[PDB]
């Protein structure tokens, strides 16, 4: 009645640290690789079920922009002072 | 220059018994490959690729917030036959 | 004279006309100026690309040689100098030379000879003034195999006696290869059977060139430096040829390391920034 | 249209739809020798159309990772026909040669070489401590080819590219009678070079005239299902083909 | 080959390898103002090549669903070089033009657009019984869009493309000085617009010249794959360009 490992997330590494087996009601979070970050909103996790069966889960990691860049003439404006998410087009305002 | 050499280093044109035959198979050049590029607190790697060979680079980028401390990528330099990173990776200050 | 081009005054255009727009494949270098993609004034140049002249930059003297030879015969030190004559020891004369494959040329030698006195507790001397004695060979002639061989007789190799003090000795000589040209570049062998010496040292053969002290020996142990320089002029070049880029190894050949296409830098966005109030 | 070509040579004629003009030499063209600036006594030997021929040498494979070929000549011709056999029996030789590199794919494919005739093109060896091989500086019409990184052989050429094998800057052999096939416009390169030596003739095996090498700045890239065979083939005709020194064929 | 065009002005030169001839205003070319004609005494000043040369505007995405573009000039090109510094130091001014679209795809893509220049393009308001904005007319090189839909906005301009916010048919806008970018055959437009008002001269902050729309008339399309991005990017060069009451510049 032990999960194994979690399933295999594409630009995702499951956070085990550093267990092996993984006892019913177990959640473990995804954290996105490098040039990546979460896609607000989806699932990062999943969780051990009845069946040994971890929850479903999708890519929710998409490309993004490093955290913008520190200037000294101008600070961001919000939101972005506090965003991570830059998919690709995303557009900063100082 | 980035290749590893596998097999003989030479071959001479021996009789083979009805005709003149080279004693050794043409050798193999397998392509040399840096160590993973190390992960880095605060930063990601752009475009991170799945091999890195002779001259090819990665190029890290901190997250928001965050500075970037040292050159923005490095370089995998293929001395002598075993390959490994022009330098270390960069570092991110918040 | 040797002037160079002036620029056309250029105006507004709108037409079919494509002076901007061309195809390398061809081989073909753009002959294009800037009063053909954008409206110029008329400028009347009167720059001379009077010293790119092939003549200008070749003639110049510049070292090809340099060794040592003792006046007294103790320990294992060379009284006298041997030298197989050729200018791919010293990579500045040689890089420039090998920027053509063949050349032709007379030439003016110039010898800058000093002398020295080794050091040592007692060498309290009086030497009177050191007379030296250079003499080319050509390939074949009789070699020297000590300061007092009957070779340095010279009786019919061109020889210099110079004294120290006086100028550096100096003398002109004509065309010397048996080719039409002298070839920097040989890519081919010495023996038919593809085998043997490889490039240069495969043809050229000026032969050689000795130097000594007339003077019987010195009290204490003496020795002098000769430098030789070569100064083509009356200059002919053919077939240019990319300038070297990896360093010099071997003077007997184009043995290299792979050396990079030249120095590197941050991204190709990168600019420095040199404006800064 | 200056496009289509046609060149012909003895018993053989090379067509063309897509070429880009054409490359003569140092701006001269093969002529024969003259009586004031002939030194071989003898009467010479002028084939004529038996020699001075188109010869299509093994054809190459152009590949994503290709980093180059060369050939060297007249060497590189020593078994193609009566050209071959003159080079055996005679002493000394001297010939123009009408280089034509073809190399066609389409619309959708992208790539461009670099078409260069290289005179005296004296190369280096890997290990600069040792020497080179006449087997590995030339293999009849067996192409050598450059490769993107270091070479170590005992006496094998450094066909690392981005030097030439000579201890220069590739960018810079643009200075020798040269083409691009930029597959976009291109379709193939044709080179007319002139006897150029330091001598009126010269033995053709134990000298190797010029160099032609064949390296592509531009890599061959294409989408899927496109075809992914894309061959490069060398074709050479000598001119004014001279030999002199009549005697007993060489021995290979 | 009269597909091959080149442009030259000041220190900026275009290029075109698939242009459709180039339209000459209404029949007229950019010409500076003569003395039988002028009113204003003061010596006018011609900067030349400081004002009349290629300004590039800021680029704009052709989408499927997209209805058309507008810009308004001289205002569009306040911020343009000494161009726009000749504007706020000079009460008075007059220029000609070099409108220059560009738009490229390729032989799999598909579209034709409009590009005409409306004299005195005198536009209309979303609610008919309020006015419009200056801000709503023109917006630097910020282009304004047409909108397949009725707009309804208190001071905007009645976007809706049918009618090309001034209350009249589209297909009659051709009787203005234009020109079509038919992606299967074009690649760009160029129109040479000579002075046109009633007076010889204007304020160039005040008065709107004329007004440089881009509407398409053939939806872009293509197929998976195949580049999704089609930018089209507007240049204009100054012509003829004199000025007259020179003051203190107008603060914006
Ligand atoms: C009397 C001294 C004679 C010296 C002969 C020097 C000849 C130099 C020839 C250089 C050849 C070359 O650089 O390719």
């Amino acid at each position: 009645q032990d999960c194994g490992l979690p399933p295999d997330v594409p630009n995702a590494q499951p956070a085990l640290e550093g267990r092996t087996s993984f006892p019913e009601d177990t959640v473990i979070t995804y954290k996105c690789e490098e040039s990546f970050v979460k896609i607000p909103g989806e699932k990062d996790s999943v969780i051990c079920l009845k069946g040994s069966q971890w929850s479903d889960i999708e890519e929710f990691c998409n490309r993004s922009c490093e955290v913008p860049t520190r200037l000294n003439s101008a600070s961001l404006k919000q939101p972005y002072i506090t965003q991570n998410y830059f998919p690709v087009g995303t557009v900063v305002e100082y | 220059t980035g290749y590893k050499l596998f097999g003989s280093t030479s071959s001479f044109c021996l009789i083979s018994g009805s005709s003149v035959q080279w004693s050794d198979p043409l050798p193999e050049c397998r392509e040399i490959y840096c160590p993973a590029p190390p992960q880095i607190d605060n930063g990601i790697i752009q475009g991170e690729r799945d091999h890195y060979g002779y001259r090819q680079s990665v190029t890290y980028a901190c997250n928001k917030g965050f500075t970037m401390i040292g050159e923005h990528s490095i370089y995998c330099t293929v001395n002598n036959d075993e390959g490994e990173w022009s330098g270390p990776p960069p570092e991110c200050r918040g | 004279i040797a002037r160079v081009a002036d620029t056309v005054a250029s105006g507004p255009s709108n037409s079919t006309s494509i002076p901007a727009l061309t195809a390398v494949e061809t081989g073909h270098t753009s002959q294009v100026e800037p009063s053909d993609t954008m409206q110029t004034r008329h400028v009347k140049n009167y720059h001379s690309r009077s010293e790119s002249t092939v003549e200008n930059f070749l003639s110049r003297s510049a070292c090809v040689y340099i060794e040592e030879y003792y006046t007294k015969d103790q320990d294992n030190v060379n009284r006298y100098m041997s030298w197989t004559i050729n200018a791919r020891r010293m990579v500045q004369l040689r890089r420039k030379f090998e920027l053509f494959t063949y050349m032709r040329f007379d030439m003016e030698i110039t010898f800058v000879i000093t002398s020295r006195q080794l050091p040592g507790t007692s060498i309290a001397q009086d030497m009177p003034p050191l007379t030296h004695q250079i003499m080319y060979i050509p390939p074949g002639g009789p070699v020297p195999n000590s300061v007092t061989d009957f070779a340095w007789q010279t009786s019919t190799n061109p020889s210099i006696f110079w004294t120290e003090g006086n100028a550096p000795p100096r003398m002109s000589i004509p065309f010397i290869s048996i080719g039409n040209a002298y070839s920097n570049f040989y890519d081919g062998w010495s023996h038919f059977s593809q085998n043997g010496v490889y490039g240069y040292n495969a043809l050229n053969n000026m032969g050689k060139l000795y130097a000594r002290h007339v003077n019987k020996d010195t009290p204490y142990q003496m020795s002098s430096t000769i430098r030789v320089y070569f100064k083509p002029k009356h200059i002919r070049v053919w077939v240019p040829r990319p300038p070297r880029l990896s360093p010099y190894i071997k003077s007997s050949n184009v043995n290299f390391n792979p050396t990079n296409l030249t120095d590197e830098r941050s991204s190709i966005t990168y600019v420095p920034d040199t404006i800064r109030p | 249209s200056d496009r289509v070509r046609s060149l012909t040579l003895g018993n053989s004629t090379i067509t063309t739809q897509e070429s880009a003009n054409v490359v003569v030499g140092y701006g001269r063209w093969p002529e024969y020798l003259r009586d004031d600036e002939a030194t071989a006594e003898d009467q010479p030997t002028q084939p004529d159309v038996a020699t001075c021929r188109f010869y299509t040498l093994e054809s190459v494979q152009w590949e994503k990772n290709s980093a180059g070929w060369w050939w060297k000549f007249p060497e590189a011709l020593k078994d193609m026909g009566l050209f071959g056999q003159n080079m055996l029996y005679h002493y000394l030789g001297r010939a123009g040669y009408t280089i034509h590199v073809q190399c066609n794919a389409s619309k959708f494919h992208q790539g461009c070489l670099l078409v260069v005739c290289v005179p005296e093109a004296e190369m280096g060896c890997s290990q600069t401590d040792k020497e080179v091989a006449a087997m590995n500086l030339t293999k009849g019409e067996a192409a050598h080819k450059f490769e993107p990184t270091k070479t170590n052989g005992e006496h094998t050429v450094q066909s690392i590219v981005c030097n030439a094998g000579m201890g220069v800057g590739v960018g810079n052999l643009t200075i020798y009678p040269h083409q691009w096939i930029n597959l976009r416009t291109n379709n193939c390169a044709t080179i007319v070079m002139p006897y150029v030596n330091s001598v009126p003739m010269d033995n053709m095996f134990r000298h190797y005239n010029f160099t032609l090498m064949v390296i592509p700045f531009a890599p061959l890239d294409y989408a899927a299902q496109a075809s992914e065979y894309v061959p490069v083939t060398v074709t050479i005709a000598p001119m004014c083909a001279e030999y002199n020194g009549l005697r007993l064929a060489y021995q290979q």
